[PDB]
């Protein structure tokens, strides 16, 4: 067994769960998430991950174009009052 | 569910210590982490390429 993971660890593998579309909606149709700024905020913090010598440690790529959308989509997003994102509400 | 929640980290990224962020890096440039702000700067990268990837997988 290894010790327990790095801050550094945890989020090279946090950012690249994302390239995993299922989970990104898991997250996307939460609602605690959205009542606060602090997750869309670490969102786009993590883009230190998209520029040298980070990106260079990312194995999963797909997950730096859907944090990029991700992180855009977001400014523009409105968030309903309970933390449904509003233009989301159709779908599932 | 099996499909993990954001990290703890991401209770101090209130809109308070954004703020007070970029004071906070000035005074800075004259592990280690001893406050809530520090989380809200990358973590520095590792000395072992061994961190550096072997390949894509899309």
């Amino acid at each position: 067994q290894n010790p327990l993971p790095t801050r550094f660890e945890v989020e090279l593998e946090f950012i690249q769960s994302l390239a995993n579309i299922q989970y990104v909606t898991y997250l996307l149709t939460q609602q605690q998430i959205w009542k606060s700024p602090n997750f869309k905020n670490y969102l786009k913090y993590l883009e230190y991950w998209c520029n040298p010598p980070y990106s260079q440690c990312i194995v999963y790529p797909n997950c730096l174009f859907i944090l990029k959308l991700l992180n855009g989509f977001m400014e523009s997003a409105i968030v309903n009052e309970d933390g449904l994102l509003e233009g989301l509400d159709e779908l599932p | 569910s099996l499909y993990p929640p954001p990290p703890p980290y991401v209770k101090f990224f209130t809109q308070s210590n954004l703020e007070k962020l970029p004071k906070y890096k000035e005074k800075k440039a004259a592990e280690e982490i001893t406050c809530a702000l520090d989380y809200l700067i990358p973590p520095p990268m590792p000395k072992n390429q061994q961190y550096r990837a072997f390949g894509s997988i899309w």
